[PDB]
């Protein structure tokens, strides 16, 4: 476990913690971006210093009872069973009862709360209760908060005890190259894998600055990069020919495996056989849905209703796509449905079951939160080429009828 | 006019008096064929023009004599599926207790009646698509009850767009056989001349209508509605959005998460307590500010 | 006694104490119904098992490889299969039931499936999940799932099947993925999604920051039309099941299937209703079972059943043939009638079996021909030849003229398929064609060889593809009540209101309509609807009341009060809405 | 040595008792008079200590209660009941807490009571009692305000000497109370507005850093106090204190700044300097949203410039992904920055994740993830400043944003 490019943050945190018997800030609010070592540096630092601490994830604790019982039980394993508290007032009393053990009575007990922003959507008394816990309990306790959101949004309307907000600044390009090039594969040189990370960050940095995603793409594409050296095509020294090979393959990888249209395992299994590009369709380009006949006509009538202004109905059957769909009543859907289909249609119960069945899937959406049964309002939620493919299937020309 | 006068002034004599009697005498033939198809797994819906109440009440007195049956009147304004499930629980199974949620009460009433298949029950719903029993939740509850092997259901629908309630999964659950019975009996029982422009309401907006529908609500729901009243009374000097209201409930210690608030709001929408005047959405109460201030005693 | 301020009442028999009565030889007609229907249900579920095995093999291979990846490791990206079921929601459940068995044989004992309706929030989801895992072998948390898994294996993966993917809430799904990704070393979790429409629903329902935690591989289920073709090759186009369907009823069922909704289960509901209506009426349907035992039942009849035989139309046209001697013998003597019905029932059964064996060979001919002028499936070929003489039409002439141009290279394979289908069922009464196909097959100038086998297939299709109405006693095993069946399955309630207001004469037949209908029309509603019809989205209560009163009288208190009733009744049925009024929905 | 660290960490981290008041002497004389009247004589009083957050309320009530409880006559008799509005959010929890605080868990044998009034009357029956209702403005949000009604009603001379001391932050607490409890309320209030000019604030700064007279080593103490005297009378320190005075005026923010200055005195560096206070002021005064836009990659910066160009035409009508992408495609045509729609969509989601863009619908379901009406949460000047401090903005993107 190594901490690189984070000397200043570790210095500030270690100095704020102080000696063991001394007090510290009632709460600290660490914030930053998606992969800035918020969890890594805090867990590594607290573990190496050997301070007692309780690491709690808020996304797992979706109830007051679970969060409070989890904190209490992880503190009770550190003393020298299954205490249950259902209110925060019980938690303050039980926390004053647990920390009186001789291991924890002098030191500073830390409670780290990862993913603190979900704590915003729990009970109202919880977050100012944790910000003031050292005052409420009088027990030398510090409560860290690790989050991605700025402190401005966290403030309750009345106000609260202010935490010392600490910022973990992002890795720049040199910092990213120092992080990624540390755990080089031992078979090849360190300089070889450093040049590989240089050609990766040349083409992927403008899109992505996330450390995890860049590391995963540096793991996937590496065997393809050292393909010329194993087949005697080019030596280890000549970086230019290797970069000329790896640039088109990485530009292909940006479009497909980066967006996860091609899965990682399938991408490896294609790349070992030299068959990666254009062989798999991916999760997209499968926009083909096998529909019944009147479902096709109801769906293209709903699309043709929802992207036309109501004034033009007589001009066609008998402000653009940019704004989006516009809701329409049931009556206009039925009028366009009868006009658009050549066959005579009776209004059987199965047609109304079809209209609510497309709503049951995500091909339509009911907007009217009023009385739904007398004049429902509907809105079409499918893209243009899906409707153009369906209209190709039933041989109706949807382009001529659209106003735009 | 007056409602009492109209109920007294119905001394009319319909023109076709014998042919209507002949018409209603033809649907009494089919009852045995309805008793067979209920036993084989099908369920029956009745659609027509008149009032099917008299026909189903002839059915109950003719056929269902030795069997347990529950008669549900959809037309009564104070009804929900909570009342129906409480009725079956307390007065048939006789548990007479308390359940945390209606979904778990459904699971209890479903894991009994499956243990003992000898027990049998009929449902007779006089109007299935009244304003209280519409909705995805209520039809889902009724459909899950109806799809068992021991509970048989026969219903009647009146509205023009009634089959819009059920989709392909709900139609699988109910398993309907559609039988047309077009009587011509007037809806003397079904309709009540309330919210009618032509006739006086004996008080258009009395506070008793608000008080009675707030007696059924849970006390925390009464608090979530009471806060909306207090916010309504100070904009009389010239709509509340969901976000601001969710904040105001959150520091008032009444909701945990926004889903509880939203599900609570659907109950007010069904009871017609709230109407959302969408502009960006907003919440408003139809009861007028003077009468609303006359509610706080 | 049924009307009170109480919402609903409970009537029990207090201090008080079968199905065949409602059917009311009704007893033996009901036993035959139960026998035939349970055989059809068992054969449908056996077919359902055998149909989807091919994709179950690939799915079991994918789970074994993924859990082998976990056996390597103990980072991991939650192995997932995006199983693309169809839009046919009604028959998804059986597939999942089959899948729940198949995995449980091979991959793991621990398989659970979650419906979306049971889990509104993240508490109910985990409560249902832990209940179903504890079932198959008090405030439950995620740690409890891992503690249970560690205790019970003091090895196999835990797999969850999300049944309907569209109707989960977004937040529950993202929270479950985020929580489960952290604990993969303790809890080996495999997700299977029941996607109903398209894979893009994943991108609609999960953002890029959560779906990157999933490794998803697409799978399929077999399309609806081949499942319908398989259940029609087995349940109808066979002679093992005696009950059959008239062509028009088949058109009704395959127009509910092909237009409104793909669902095999609805088609099976239609066959059940056809069977029940055929056994409820037609008391001669006592003679519709396995041909051997039908002959046993023929002897133990009554005089009235022999009268029903004599009154039957096809048997009447049979006794019209040879009117001189056997006619009076059949009409007078019941024993000669009994034996003659045994002979005619035997001729009907052999007609059925010869008809289907010839039909399969005609389909093997038309399959090669790509134009497919008579239909690509077996069922639509059966439907097009079942009502109409196939040879008499121009249609067969067109397929014959296109057939002559075929060379031997495809045609030898065609006779290979024909010899195969003749070999597949033995005991046919078609030995001459069975050995003529053999001589035409495996030959060692081609044109004279081809012309004779084409005229041969013309001889077969003319000989044995006659329609079933031209047989004696076809009525005993054929059901033609297509209109009543259609009005039970698809009933349009808003077309049976438009013909009960505008045209009241249809139900009340007392000269109440001429075309202005009449003043003394059906009570109070039809005047209101007719005067309501004339507006353009604009009705005033006072003016509509005056237009009502100027025709009903041709005191005013009861007239205006009847108008109150009419307006409230059309408000109850939903024709008009409050807002003077100024709304007409039916425009 | 390190005793300076212990003492000043107990001064700043937690609010430990410190010797001198700062300009609230009249309020302390009033409140000490009320509490001594309640403690010695049979009088019942209600007060409301209204003030800003972090302006001395809890400190003043603890100091007054300590100074009162030094008397031997009062100490054997008086009982203190601390209630906090955050902890107790119901009538059941509050009444159970009062029972536990009075140590009456064996006088009551779990006998159910008809009303809260009778239960509270019996507990008070079975010796003056002092209540301290911290977070008073949360007690107003009860469904029926039984706790305040019963406490105020009993304080209307029920022959039990009770002082109900409310501590609230809201400056309109009186307009939240319902008519009943407002009418029972004895209208006596103590304000604690933190009113002092800048020289008094500098005197507070130079006194808090000073050590107490009691210290085991005095020669280090007098040198440190002389150093503090030097730091108080220095221009750049006074610039930092003048910059922090214009915002807060309360001693909690000054305590946080003093701690961040105090933290970086090592064994090698045993004396404070002005550079320490300047860098502590730099740590306190960082702008959050500028740091967030500092973090963002180039593609998301081009999206934010496109949203600003939409707001400078449509004038705060909301937008969706299609209009932003259309404007961005107007930029990229007339080659290096050419990307397809899913990459731009992956960039656009991460702005919503950081809360820089918020949807204006609060959707129950889903609305196609495009065509969804949204709002930027930055001003134009915030965007221009953030682009000014961006590390290496490409020249064409900057020229597009400026023009
Ligand atoms: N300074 C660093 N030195 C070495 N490795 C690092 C550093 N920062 C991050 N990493 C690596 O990045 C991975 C993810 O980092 P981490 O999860 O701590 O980021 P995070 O910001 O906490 O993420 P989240 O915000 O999602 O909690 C870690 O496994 C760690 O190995
Ligand atoms: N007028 C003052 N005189 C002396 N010290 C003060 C004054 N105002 C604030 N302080 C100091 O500032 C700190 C403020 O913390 P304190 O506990 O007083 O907050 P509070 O306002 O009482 O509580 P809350 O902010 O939660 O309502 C204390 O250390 C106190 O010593
Ligand atoms: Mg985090
Ligand atoms: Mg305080």
């Amino acid at each position: 476990n190594v901490v690189l490019c984070r000397e200043s943050q570790v210095s500030i945190l270690q100095s704020l913690f102080g000696e063991r018997h001394h007090f510290s800030f009632p709460s600290i609010f660490i914030y930053g971006h998606t992969a800035s070592g918020k969890t890594y540096v805090t867990q590594t630092l607290l573990k190496t210093l050997e301070l007692p601490h309780v690491f709690v994830n808020c996304v797992e604790c979706f109830t007051l009872r679970l969060l409070l019982e989890q904190i209490l039980n992880k503190l009770n394993h550190l003393s020298s069973t299954e205490i249950t508290c259902e209110t925060f007032n019980d938690f303050v009393r039980l926390f004053k009862q647990v920390t009186t053990a001789e291991n924890l009575k002098d030191q500073t007990v830390y409670i780290v709360l990862d993913k603190a922003e979900y704590l915003r959507d729990m009970e109202a008394n919880l977050l100012p209760g944790f910000l003031r816990l050292q005052e409420l309990a009088d027990r030398n306790v510090t409560v860290l908060f690790l989050s991605e959101i700025v402190w401005e949004k966290f403030r309750p309307n009345t106000g609260c005890f202010e935490p010392f907000v600490l910022y973990f600044p992002d890795y720049s390009i040199g910092n990213l190259q120092k992080i990624l090039s540390h755990d080089h594969p031992p078979e090849y040189s360190a300089d070889f894998y450093a040049a590989y990370i240089n050609i990766l960050l040349g083409v992927f940095y403008t899109v992505c600055r996330d450390l995890k995603e860049l590391r995963h793409l540096a793991v996937l594409n590496f065997p393809k990069y050292c393909e010329p050296v194993v087949k005697g095509e080019a030596s280890e020294r000549d970086t230019r020919k290797l970069w000329r090979n790896i640039e088109p393959h990485l530009k292909k990888a940006m479009q497909t495996v980066y967006l996860r249209e091609i899965s990682s395992s399938q991408w490896e299994k294609l790349q070992k056989d030299d068959t990666d590009p254009g062989q798999l369709k991916g999760l997209s380009a499968h926009t083909h849905v096998e529909l019944p006949y009147y479902s096709k006509f109801i769906l293209i009538a709903a699309y043709l209703a929802s992207y036309n202004p109501a004034r033009t109905d007589k001009r066609f059957f008998l402000s653009n796509h940019l704004l989006g769909p516009k809701p329409f009543p049931l009556d206009r859907l039925l009028a366009i449905l009868y006009s658009i289909v050549d066959s005579r249609v009776a209004p059987t119960a199965n047609i109304f079951s079809q209209i609510t069945s497309l709503v049951t899937l995500q091909l339509l959406t009911l907007v009217g939160h009023d009385d739904q049964l007398d004049g429902p309002k509907y809105k079409c939620t499918v893209s243009l080429d899906f409707i153009r493919a369906i209209a190709r299937t039933v041989n109706f020309d949807i382009i001529k009828y659209l106003y735009d | 006019d007056q409602q009492t006068l109209r109920n007294l002034l119905s001394k009319v004599s319909p023109s076709f008096s014998a042919e209507l009697k002949q018409l209603n005498q033809q649907y009494e033939k089919l009852f045995h064929k309805w008793m067979l198809q209920l036993h084989l797994g099908f369920n029956i819906v009745l659609y027509g023009l008149g009032s099917k109440r008299d026909l189903l009440e002839r059915f109950r007195t003719t056929m269902l004599q030795d069997s347990i049956h529950v008669v549900i009147n959809g037309f009564f304004p104070g009804i929900s599926v909570k009342s129906v499930l409480n009725s079956i629980t307390e007065e048939v199974l006789d548990h007479m207790g308390t359940f945390r949620s209606i979904l778990d009460q459904l699971d209890w009433i479903v894991n009994k009646f499956k243990e003992d298949s000898s027990l049998e029950l009929f449902l007779l719903i006089h109007n299935l698509d009244s304003q209280m029993l519409r909705g995805e939740k209520s039809q889902q509850i009724i459909g899950q009850l109806s799809s068992l092997h021991n509970i048989y259901l026969i219903a009647s629908i009146d509205h023009l767009n009634a089959p819009l309630m059920w989709d392909h999964a709900k139609q699988s659950l109910f398993n309907w056989l559609w039988y047309e019975t077009t009587t011509y009996s007037p809806y003397t029982e079904e309709t009540s001349y309330e919210n009618s422009l032509l006739v006086k309401q004996s008080g258009s907006l009395p506070l008793s209508s608000l008080t009675h529908v707030l007696r059924s609500l849970t006390p925390n729901a009464r608090g979530i509605f009471r806060l909306l009243i207090k916010y309504q009374l100070d904009n009389q000097d010239n709509g509340l959005s969901f976000q601001d209201f969710y904040q105001q409930c959150r520091e008032a210690f009444l909701v945990n998460s926004d889903l509880t608030l939203r599900a609570q709001l659907t109950e007010f929408r069904d009871h017609k307590l709230i109407r959302t005047k969408k502009g960006v959405e907003y919440l408003l109460i139809p009861v007028d500010n003077g009468t609303l201030t006359d509610f706080l005693e | 006694t049924s009307s009170m301020s109480k919402g609903c009442f409970v009537f029990k028999p207090n201090s008080k104490k079968p199905i065949e009565d409602y059917f009311n030889d009704s007893k033996l007609r009901f036993e035959t119904y139960q026998l035939i229907w349970q055989q059809m249900k068992s054969e449908n579920e056996r077919l359902q098992e055998e149909l989807n095995k091919n994709l179950f093999d690939n799915l079991i291979e994918f789970l074994q490889k993924s859990h082998s990846g976990f056996q390597k490791n103990s980072l991991r990206e939650i192995p997932t299969a995006a199983l693309v079921l169809g839009v046919n929601v009604t028959d998804h459940d059986l597939t999942f039931g089959s899948l729940t068995e198949a995995l449980q044989n091979n991959v793991t004992p621990y398989v659970v499936s979650l419906q979306a309706k049971d889990c509104p929030d993240m508490k109910h989801f985990l409560q249902k999940l832990i209940s179903q895992l504890m079932d198959c072998c008090t405030h439950y948390s995620m740690d409890s799932l891992s503690s249970w898994y560690m205790t019970v294996t003091q090895s196999p993966p835990v797999v969850v099947i999300l049944k309907d993917m569209e109707s989960f809430a977004t937040k529950v799904l993202q929270d479950f993925i985020i929580i489960s990704s952290q604990h993969l070393h303790e809890f080996p979790l495999i997700l299977i999604f029941g996607i109903a429409t398209s894979p893009i629903i994943i991108h609609r329902l999960l953002p890029h920051a959560v779906s990157s935690l999933l490794c998803i591989e697409l799978f399929q289920s077999l399309s609806c039309k081949e499942h319908l073709t398989t259940v029609l090759d087995k349940l109808l186009l066979t002679t093992q099941f005696p009950f059959k369907i008239n062509e028009k009823v088949l058109q009704v069922l395959t127009n509910i299937f092909l237009y409104h909704d793909f669902s095999v289960q609805n088609f099976i509901k239609g066959l059940q209703l056809s069977l029940l209506e055929h056994f409820y009426s037609q008391p001669l349907s006592v003679l519709c079972c396995n041909l051997p035992e039908a002959k046993r039942r023929i002897n133990f009849l009554s005089n009235n059943q022999c009268e029903n035989i004599r009154r039957l139309p096809s048997f009447r046209r049979y006794v019209e043939k040879q009117a001189s001697e056997k006619q009076v013998a059949l009409l007078t003597n019941e024993r000669y009638l009994k034996e003659e019905t045994q002979l005619l029932l035997e001729n009907l059964h052999v007609y059925h079996m010869n008809y289907f064996l010839v039909l399969r060979c005609l389909h093997k001919f038309t399959s090669s021909l790509p134009k497919y002028p008579l239909g690509r499936q077996i069922r639509e070929l059966y439907c097009t030849c079942l009502e109409k003489n196939i040879w008499d039409s121009e249609e067969y002439a067109s397929v014959l003229q296109l057939l002559r141009m075929l060379a031997k290279d495809e045609l030898m394979t065609i006779l290979e398929k024909c010899f195969k289908v003749f070999k597949s069922y033995c005991e046919n009464h078609l030995g001459s064609t069975a050995k003529r196909i053999e001589e035409f097959l495996a030959q060692f100038k081609f044109e004279v060889l081809r012309e004779n086998v084409v005229n041969f297939i013309d001889c077969l299709v003319r000989e044995y593809l006659l329609p079933p109405e031209t047989q004696p006693l076809h009525e005993v095993v054929y059901f033609s009540a297509a209109h009543a069946l259609r009005e039970h399955l698809n009933a349009a309630p808003r077309i049976a209101l438009h013909t009960a207001l505008n045209n009241p004469y249809y139900y009340l037949k007392n000269e109440a309509l001429k075309s202005g209908c009449i003043p003394n029309i059906a009570p109070d509603i039809c005047i209101a609807y007719k005067l309501h019809l004339e507006c353009s989205r604009l009705i005033n209560l006072v003016d509509w009341s005056e237009a009502f009163a100027t025709v009903v009288t041709a005191m005013n208190e009861i007239i205006h009060a009847r108008f109150i009733r009419a307006v409230s009744e059309l408000e109850l049925l939903g024709f008009i809405k409050p807002t003077t009024d100024h709304v007409a929905r039916l425009t | 040595l390190s005793q300076v660290q212990r003492i000043l960490r107990e001064r700043f981290c937690r609010q430990s008792p410190h010797s001198n008041l700062f300009g609230v002497q009249v309020q302390y004389k009033h409140l000490s008079e009320l509490l001594k009247r309640t403690a010695l004589h049979g009088e019942s009083n209600s007060v409301l200590i209204i003030g800003p957050r972090g302006s001395g309320k809890t400190m003043l009530i603890n100091h007054a209660l300590k100074e009162l409880m030094e008397i031997e006559e009062v100490s054997e008799n008086v009982l203190q009941v601390h209630l906090n509005g955050l902890l107790q959010i119901n009538d059941k929890i509050a009444l159970k807490e009062i029972t536990r605080q009075l140590n009456l868990e064996n006088v009551v044998g779990d006998k159910v009571f008809g009303s809260f009034a009778e239960n509270l009357s019996f507990l008070l029956e079975a010796c003056p009692v002092i209540f301290i209702l911290d977070e008073f403005d949360l007690f107003a949000h009860h469904k029926n305000q039984t706790l305040l009604y019963n406490l105020f009603d009993i304080s209307q001379s029920a022959q039990t000497p009770i002082a109900v001391i409310g501590l609230t932050c809201r400056l309109d607490i009186l307009e939240l109370l319902e008519k009943r409890v407002k009418s029972r309320f004895s209208h006596r209030q103590i304000h604690l507005m933190n009113s002092f000019g800048f020289p008094q604030y500098v005197k507070i700064f130079k006194e808090q850093l000073s050590l107490p007279a009691e210290f085991p080593d005095k020669v280090f103490a007098e040198k440190w106090n002389e150093n503090v005297q030097y730091l108080s009378e220095d221009r750049s320190v006074q610039e930092v204190l003048q910059k922090h005075f214009n915002i807060s005026k309360n001693l909690r923010s000054l305590h946080m700044l003093l701690m961040l200055a105090l933290n970086r005195v090592t064994a090698s560096h045993p004396f404070m300097t002005a550079v320490d206070l300047m860098e502590a002021s730099q740590l306190c005064s960082m702008d959050s949203k500028a740091n967030i836009v500092h973090g963002l990659s180039v593609l998301e910066i081009c999206l934010i410039i496109a949203m600003k160009h939409l707001n400078d035409i449509y004038e705060e009508e909301p937008f969706n992904f299609q209009m932003v992408y259309n404007e961005f495609q107007k930029f990229v045509q007339r080659s290096v920055y050419n990307f397809e729609k899913p990459v731009v969509m992956k960039a656009f989601e991460h702005l919503q994740q950081l809360e820089l863009i918020k949807p204006m619908e609060r959707t129950s379901g889903n609305s196609q993830r495009e065509y969804q009406l949204m709002k930027l949460l930055l001003d134009n000047t915030q965007i221009m400043n953030a682009l000014q401090k961006y590390p290496n903005c490409p020249t064409d993107v900057r020229q597009w944003a400026t023009s």
